[PDB]
């Protein structure tokens, strides 16, 4: 808000905006068929944290 | 089996056989050779595709 109050009580109601910072990750699976498989579990572990969380 | 094939050296071994659209058309590759491992890939071709392993 701009509550330009000079000789003016000026109002202003400027919006602004953030968007948040997500990361994703992306994994494949091929094989020697060379058709790509599905079923597959596979597991993402952060291992930044300094354990398998 | 409807085509076999002595190995070329433009190192495709193309073979031509019929086909029909919306079928798996899975193929059976086996490979027997003298001085190396004989082995055995598998494809399929659904549709008209390239299959190359």
């Amino acid at each position: 808000s701009l509550s330009v109050q000079g000789t003016t009580s000026e109002s202003a109601s400027v919006n602004v905006q953030y968007v948040p910072l997500t990361s994703t990750i992306t994994a494949t699976v091929v094989n020697q068929e060379g058709s790509p498989l599905a079923g597959a579990t596979v597991q993402l572990y952060n291992t930044t944290s300094g354990s398998n969380t | 089996l409807v085509a076999t094939q002595t190995t070329n050296s433009q190192g495709v071994a193309t073979f031509t056989v019929l086909s029909f659209p919306g079928v798996t058309q899975t193929f059976k590759l086996v490979a027997s050779l003298q001085g190396y491992a004989a082995s055995t890939a598998s494809v399929s071709i659904t549709g008209q595709q390239n299959a190359s392993v």
